[PDB]
């Protein structure tokens, strides 16, 4: 069959500056734009998460075509011809050789969307200045930061993978994501998941994209959206295909009439490792691994 | 007697290209009649009767001989190999503009080697400001316009065809055969007289070069061609307009906006207060799809309608804004266009405010203050445009308020910094532009603007217009306020 | 004489490509009489195009649509192999957005009964008795018609932009189209004159006839 | 003019009258010297307005300044409207309006 | 008796860079054009959605003539002579042959062409487009060209209108897989690597009727840019109240059902007697039951 793993994953609360765009003069502007109900939110590019997953695959020892030199800060290709059958990165993220036998491009099993700050961007900035009374044009500067949680939506076409067993390392990397490209020296923001809503279904439709909301415009609350809950109640989303894990589990369990709601019979785990183990068991059974 | 070919602007089956072709034929016939006063001199005793909106051709003997004479005399090649259209006054036009027209025709109409045989690459070094720059153009030995007379007439009887003639994209621009496997059938067909009109089309239409501002002019020369096809109201009017356009310098034909090009076709037109001025034209963009593209492709067609106000505003803009610079490097004349003029012309053509897209086209898309530096050179044009604005003087009052605030802000630090330590206007203006670019939404921009106004000290213009300026700041979109702040910075007089 | 039929049209997107616009998809500002005639034939389910020759159509623009360009990977028959890359070419197509217009149908000059006006009236009277195929569209097959209904002379009771047959007009709209080449295509020159005048003027009527 | 515009203009006039009162108080207190500073007072007011970091502090400062202004006839005529506008509106917008009133201020000749 | 299925479908809110236009420097321009009130909205071409449906049909058996080679990223034809009686693709989407362009009639005898039984208008953004771009600098100290690109995206919902003449189908049972594909739309062509935008519907207004016209083409609109409420258009409700668009022929489902029910007077409104289901699956099951009863598919 055709199995897809859709998922919306929420990050922890912290100060984040991972998405600088073209700077305007002195201050370093972080990427932002309009979102829910007309307020400006800070976005983290999906290419950052894809690079983080590639780096996870490289570090874990899997065969990866594009090797990233940490000391040289350059990218090297083991084979000039992309081979999705042998290399994990080519199989998963695809490739596109655009220059004047083997195919020149691949669609890639993993499809990811941009990471969106759960809380609207207030406008916080931080001043940086080089120590010393010998001051020059590059002495003082400003960097924009954001205290929020980032949520992003991803989708995997498991059947599209050249090797079906490669989906498990991708899940492990999602739950063990390395540093997502940013300013780790001064704004160390861990991108590891703390609230998951996964869907392992053979139907192509997904209704879990960006399913997290905030209780207060400036707060670390991160409640589940009312639309997602309503779609679970009406029966649109099959509870047997829903996988909810993280800190949102407590809030779900404290909901009134939870024991009678169809959300109860979904795979709900406070521990994310247990949820991942159960989901991987289900995936291995379904894909015949 | 009975005219063998009759062409009229009033015919219901004609399109814009057909009328432009009749206009070109009219101009060519006028020039030929000046060249050959007597009909006996002309081959086949061909004679014509030209009116304001009708063309009639009379000739004796075989149709092929007369048509061949007319077509061969109309389309010629000089010794250097350039396209010599006798419809245009080739004595008055200089070598550079002739080369420009020849290159435009070869790149737009004669896109295909199947319709021209190329000679050697002739190189000529004409001196300009004590520098000899080598123009290199592809000379020709033949093009299909010269020998279309064979296609116009029957092979055996040597007479004008009584059926439709299958034409190609070199005659009618955009007349492409979509399906190459149906080349015999799916081909545009026209009557022989309209085929002759399409033959004479290139004389009237004018060619402009489009400069993309994202790429630097030095790093790549322009290759996009704009074809200005006018809407014909009268043969005499369009003929006079083209022969007047013959005055323009070659550097004026380089534009960065179709609007400019279009308006440039009508720039020299005289405005009569008693007569309701109205003209229309179409601008066709020809551009290579990829770097290795063999021929240009029609990408977009833009229709431009201009009235008296638009023409007057464009004429003022041309008079007051800086003209096109002629940067001259080794064997290459890099013509640096004015982005402000192109933007204003495009805004005027679109019917929107002349400042509609100043910010994201002037500050956002500026690499090394290349576009920003031209603002202070076009300061006088900005002042003229603001003073002669058709409406919205409240935003000019806002310009005055912002200029007073800028004066105060700059004077603070300039009093703080002593002689020698005083920085030039450039650094402070760049910092102000960067701080304006910092703003991302309404709240931040309005906060910064208000703080700037307060730091500017006492503002007499704001005081005299408290309610108006306050309402304008509160209500207007912040992007418009940012654009007007930018152009008030541009027109700031120290 | 029976009052001419009036139809109110509302099409979100339209493409009335120009006859000579083959390299680029340039569109007419107003639907040509040939396109409207084909749409009416599709509405009544009449496959034969010569059946309703002689019908007169008048078009009144309720508003001026905005012209937009969209990129499209249109296919063509260039190579025998279907999978050859030469068969796909990227080209722009100009579309009109939010087209609202009123169409007058007059069928006095038809020699075959029932006339097109009567057929349209009967189709609107009993929609369950109409035998046709496909979905009604104006222009390209994917540009479906939003609202087509029987209306009166004052459906919006506003001001109307009529299409007047003027020999000095800008537009050259065809009332008969030759889809193979251009030999049998017949043209007429129109202008858009702003004039509420609910009923069409005499010069606003175009008769659809064979090229012969 | 809409009712929001009217209330905004009345608030601008209220703030201008409050600044008039505060500057008159400074003038009376600092009659000594050639002339009490005027630009320095505006710079002080701008710095103090920009010092505010949250809604509570800014509104406390605004109320304190408005009362220090004095009679404030425009506030006399509009208790409910101006009071509701101050209580309801976000403090950043009120700061923007106050700074606009500062910029559009005419010292008494 | 003709039977048409018209429908307006609204997509979920998310960041989208689907169709794109010709590039300009580093910018990959989203294709866009004017719409209601003259504002500029981002478009998705009709060919994109038709390609998505074609790929859905190919992906789940459903023998199709136009097979998309995923390895070579090329389209292949199983049979040069299109056979609508055998292939779902030719039956639904139609075809055009070489001889179809060099003749006036539709026959030349095997059929020369076939007008597709399914026609869909292009998808437009429910919210006007504001210039939003993304940075694209690729990792590495070696900063050559082909780096620092800009991608235009749009964080709104997309709505499109489709119509199928079910009678025109060679096999009447082929309409059910097309409905399943419309609800379970895999992906509309776009930068799914960077902007994964699911095109599955979250609000439907379907109409199963024998009338050649359906005045329900674009019934979702809220405008007020940078928002996602997406209320039902006032003119659609007015036309429902007027008397045309028979409510018994309407099928409304998705998240718009909650807003419709929350409206006052809705219990007595003519919109109440329409088939309204919060669950899209239930509404689709009921609609397919009605379709099978009407078309004789039982």
């Amino acid at each position: 069959p055709n199995y897809y793993l859709y998922g919306t994953v929420l990050t922890r609360y912290g100060l984040a500056s991972l998405n600088h765009d073209i700077r305007r003069g002195n201050k370093t502007i972080l990427q932002k734009g309009y979102w829910n109900n007309g307020k400006i939110h800070s976005f983290v590019g999906s290419s950052a998460i894809r690079w983080a997953l590639r780096f996870y695959l490289q570090k874990q020892g899997y065969l990866v075509n594009r090797v990233w030199d940490e000391e040289e800060h350059i990218n090297r290709l083991t084979s000039e011809d992309f081979d999705p059958e042998k290399f994990y990165d080519d199989d998963i993220f695809g490739f596109a050789l655009l220059e004047s036998s083997t195919p020149n491009q691949r669609m890639g099993a993993l499809g990811m969307n941009m990471a969106v700050s759960l809380t609207p961007y207030d406008g916080a900035v931080k001043l940086g200045a080089k120590s010393g009374r010998e001051k020059d044009s590059t002495s003082l500067h400003f960097t924009e930061y954001h205290a929020t949680r980032y949520q992003y939506y991803f989708g995997i076409d498991a059947t599209h993978l050249k090797d079906f067993s490669r989906i498990l390392p991708m899940i492990d990397g999602i739950m063990n994501l390395p540093k997502v490209g940013g300013s780790s020296n001064i704004f160390n923001y861990p991108f590891c998941p703390d609230s998951l809503v996964f869907q392992w279904t053979n139907h192509f439709a997904s209704y879990i994209s960006y399913c997290f909301e905030y209780c207060d415009p400036k707060s670390k609350e991160a409640k589940l959206s009312q639309e997602f809950i309503d779609e679970v109640e009406c029966g649109q989303i099959d509870p047997s295909k829903l996988w909810i894990g993280g800190t949102i589990v407590k809030d779900l369990q404290q909901l009134d009439n939870f024991e009678s709601s169809p959300l109860n019979k979904a795979h709900i785990y406070r521990n994310r490792n247990e949820m991942i183990e159960a989901l991987k068991t289900v995936i291995k059974r379904d894909l015949g691994l | 007697t009975q005219p063998k070919i009759s062409l009229s602007l009033h015919a219901a089956d004609t399109t814009i290209m057909h009328r432009v072709g009749m206009t070109g034929l009219y101009m060519t016939l006028k020039r030929l009649e000046k060249q050959y006063p007597l009909s006996r001199q002309r081959g086949g005793h061909i004679s014509w009767f030209l009116t304001a909106d009708t063309i009639e051709l009379f000739w004796e003997g075989s149709d092929f001989i007369a048509l061949s004479w007319l077509i061969n005399e109309s389309f010629q090649l000089d010794d250097t190999g350039l396209i010599h259209l006798v419809g245009l006054d080739n004595d008055r036009i200089d070598l550079r503009q002739k080369i420009h027209i020849h290159e435009g025709i070869c790149g737009v109409f004669l896109r295909l080697n199947k319709f021209y045989q190329a000679g050697e690459i002739i190189n000529t070094e004409l001196r300009f400001e004590e520098k000899q720059v080598e123009y290199q153009y592809k000379s020709l030995t033949w093009y299909a316009h010269q020998t279309f007379a064979e296609k116009l007439c029957e092979a055996d009887t040597q007479q004008l065809r009584h059926d439709y003639i299958q034409i190609t994209s070199w005659l009618y621009l955009g007349g492409i055969v979509r399906h190459a496997r149906t080349q015999n059938t799916t081909k545009l067909e026209e009557k022989p007289e309209y085929a002759l009109a399409l033959l004479f089309v290139p004389v009237v239409c004018h060619y402009c070069l489009l400069h993309i501002p994202s790429e630097d002019l030095k790093e790549r020369k322009p290759h996009r061609y704009l074809v200005v096809i006018p809407e014909i109201k009268d043969f005499e009017d369009a003929s006079q307009r083209r022969w007047r356009l013959q005055q323009l310098e070659t550097k004026q034909f380089h534009v960065s906006s179709l609007g400019e090009a279009g308006l440039l076709y009508y720039s020299l037109d005289d405005i009569q207060p008693e007569v309701a001025y109205y003209q229309a034209c179409q601008v066709w963009l020809y551009e290579k799809t990829n770097k290795a593209s063999r021929q240009r492709t029609l990408m977009s067609i833009e229709e431009i309608k201009i009235d008296k106000n638009i023409l007057i505003t464009y004429q003022q803009v041309q008079k007051y804004f800086k003209t096109n610079y002629q940067i001259i490097k080794y064997k290459q004349i890099f013509i640096k266009v004015n982005p402000i003029r192109s933007l204003i012309a495009d805004n005027l053509v679109k019917g929107i405010h002349w400042w509609s897209n100043f910010w994201e086209k002037l500050v956002i898309e500026d690499s090394k203050e290349y576009l920003f530096n031209q603002l202070f050179s076009n300061r006088e044009g900005f002042i003229i445009m603001a003073e002669n604005s058709e409406e919205d003087k409240q935003y000019l009052i806002f310009i005055k308020v912002f200029q007073q605030a800028m004066k105060g802000n700059f004077a603070k630090i300039y009093a703080k910094t002593e002689e020698g330590k005083d920085p030039p206007i450039k650094k402070k203006v760049e910092r102000l532009r960067a701080e304006l670019n910092y703003c991302y939404d309404e709240l931040s921009f309005k906060e910064y603007l208000s703080d700037f106004l307060v730091r500017g000290g006492l503002n007499k213009y704001f005081n005299e217009h408290q309610e108006e300026i306050a309402l304008l700041i509160k209500k207007s979109p912040w992007q418009e306020i940012r654009i007007w702040s930018l152009l008030a910075i541009a027109s700031y007089k120290p | 004489m029976i009052a001419p039929l009036i139809l109110y049209l509302d099409v979100p997107f339209t493409t009335f490509r120009e006859s000579h616009a083959r390299e680029m998809g340039k569109t007419y500002p107003v639907p040509p009489p040939a396109t409207v005639y084909g749409m009416l034939l599709s509405l009544v389910g009449e496959t034969n195009v010569y059946r309703h020759c002689g019908v007169e159509l008048a078009i009144a623009m309720l508003s001026s649509p905005k012209k937009s360009r969209i990129l499209r990977q249109m296919r063509r028959f260039k190579n025998a192999d279907f999978s050859h890359p030469e068969n796909v070419i990227p080209c722009y197509q100009e579309i009109l957005s939010n087209l609202k217009c009123l169409i007058w149908v007059r069928s006095d000059e038809e020699k075959i009964q029932p006339s097109l006006r009567e057929r349209i009236q009967l189709a609107f009277d009993h929609p369950e008795l109409v035998r046709r195929f496909g979905c009604l569209f104006l222009g390209e097959s994917d540009q479906l018609i939003k609202t087509i209904k029987l209306a009166r002379e004052d459906y919006l009771e506003g001001v109307r932009q009529w299409a007047i047959r003027d020999n000095r007009g800008r537009l050259t709209l065809p009332y008969w189209v030759d889809h193979v080449g251009s030999r049998n295509t017949r043209f007429l020159r129109y202008r858009i004159e702003e004039m509420d005048r609910l009923s069409p003027p005499d010069l606003a009527w175009t008769m659809v006839q064979s090229p012969i | 003019n809409s009712e929001e515009d009217k209330q905004y203009l009345i608030f601008i006039k209220v703030f201008q009258q409050a600044m008039k009162g505060n500057f008159a108080k400074i003038y009376a207190k600092t009659e000594e010297g050639k002339d009490p500073p005027i630009k320095k007072k505006v710079e002080r007011l701008r710095a103090e307005l920009n010092y505010c970091y949250d809604e509570l502090s800014f509104k406390e400062y605004l109320s304190d300044f408005l009362v220090r202004g004095g009679l404030n006839k425009y506030f006399n005529e509009h208790q409910e409207e101006i009071a509701l506008l101050i209580k309801k509106s976000p403090w950043q917008e009120i700061r923007i309006w106050s700074l606009l009133a500062i910029a559009s201020y005419k010292p008494k000749d």
